[PDB]
């Protein structure tokens, strides 16, 4: 409801204000604290192939 | 900026909705701030500032128990003396019944 | 003497509310580390807590 | 008991960490800023009874 | 997996309805509940369904089955509070001025404020008499 929404907005403001004590340092540490990165070379070389070799790919 | 009369919260609580729900999240703080401002054995009555929800959902004690360290230690030394003097007087001492 | 030699040889070769007495230290053999001379504080200083008359 | 007390004393003094730097934010000042809370002055026993009933 | 034996296989599973008698609980004569808790094998074993959930030490062992133990009109309320309110004061201001202890007047005013906030507005104690008078005029 209107009163309920105002209340939860106020309480969320209170919670974020409290978390503001170490917000910058905590968020920095959390931000500071892959497979595709390893496969990127072969993935980029994958687009080099043409479409004539694609429908000719066999199955097992 | 407004110090409410003590007879307002009394009636509010005696007579008993996310406004009511969102306040109860802080009950452990209300417990912590109450046991912290616990009267010392030489005080009969301790009047403490109180910060309460308008619906009576929760009531905090808005105070920090500051003491002057020499005075605190001397008062507890007097407590030590008196309590040791009373026990040797009352050979039959009735402990309180719990709960 | 016997504990002396044994110490030399050793050196060179459920909710439990109460603590187990097996964790105690100060079970020593040297009489100097058991019967420690007690500080007298010129006969005017006293240890905290214990009754003064004692 | 003496030795066990000394153990936790030494552990506290040794595992002690510096208090982290932060920005002063107080919960109860924030509570009083909003319109949902008000201040008074009560006996401690009355507040204890209120907290007991509220927790219940 | 081994076929969980049916409750008909053991037979003699009377449909008991009583939950307990003389304090001690009455186990069901049928192993349907026990099979639901932990399935049997084809040779009467008890592979228990792994209870993967939160830990409730009280619930997992309940002390060995423990001990087995009218509202006035909104316009009426507004009129009463306004009559009970002194000039150039909020309801909180009236409470402060009357709380330096008429006690019954203060009681009535605080009670009216409590009902009013119970209606659903929490801005009761932050409104002067002019605002509520205008609100009463709007609804009137």
């Amino acid at each position: 409801e209107k009163d309920d929404e105002e209340a939860d907005a106020i309480y969320a403001a209170l919670d974020k204000r409290m978390d503001e004590r170490r917000k910058e340092r905590r968020e920095q540490r959390e931000k500071e604290e892959k497979i595709q990165q390893q496969f990127s070379d072969l993935k980029r070389k994958l687009a080099e192939v043409t479409e004539e070799e694609w429908l000719s790919i066999p199955e097992v | 900026k407004e110090d409410m009369p003590p007879e307002h919260v009394r009636k509010i609580i005696r007579d008993h909705k996310r406004v009511y729900l969102g306040a109860l999240k802080y009950m452990p703080h209300a417990v912590l701030k109450l046991l912290e401002n616990m009267p010392m054995p030489w005080e009969q009555i301790r009047d403490v500032p109180v910060l309460y929800h308008i619906t009576g959902a929760i009531s905090f004690v808005n105070e920090i128990p500051w003491v002057i360290e020499p005075v605190y230690i001397s008062q507890w030394g007097s407590m030590w003396i008196m309590m040791r003097r009373e026990k040797r007087d009352r050979r039959h001492f009735k402990r309180m019944r719990f709960p | 003497k016997s504990k002396e030699l044994h110490a030399i040889k050793e050196r060179y070769l459920k909710f439990v509310f109460e603590w187990d007495a097996s964790e105690d230290t100060s079970i020593d053999y040297n009489p100097l580390y058991k019967e420690r001379h007690q500080v007298q504080l010129l006969g005017r200083g006293f240890i905290a807590g214990i009754d003064l008359k004692q | 008991s003496y030795q066990k007390l000394l153990k936790y004393y030494v552990l506290n003094a040794l595992k002690h960490r510096p208090p982290k730097a932060q920005k002063k934010r107080y919960l109860f000042r924030s509570f009083k800023a909003t319109k949902f809370f008000q201040s008074t002055k009560l006996d401690w026993v009355e507040v204890g009874l209120q907290v007991c009933r509220q927790g219940y | 997996k081994y076929d969980i034996l049916a409750s008909e296989d053991v037979e003699g599973q009377e449909a008991a309805t009583l939950p307990s008698e003389g304090g001690v609980r009455i186990t069901p004569f049928n192993l349907q509940e026990e099979m639901e808790e932990g399935h049997f094998d084809a040779d009467g074993n008890y592979f228990l369904n792994r209870d993967a959930q939160i830990r409730d030490s009280w619930l997992d062992n309940i002390d060995w089955v423990k001990i087995r133990e009218t509202s006035m009109s909104a316009q009426a309320l507004l009129e009463g509070l306004l009559e009970l309110l002194l000039p150039r004061e909020t309801v909180a201001g009236a409470l402060r001025r009357l709380g330096a202890r008429s006690p019954q007047r203060l009681d009535r005013l605080s009670g009216l404020a409590d009902q009013m906030v119970a209606r659903g507005n929490l801005g009761v104690y932050q409104e002067t008499r002019e605002r509520l008078a205008m609100r009463l005029k709007g609804l009137g």
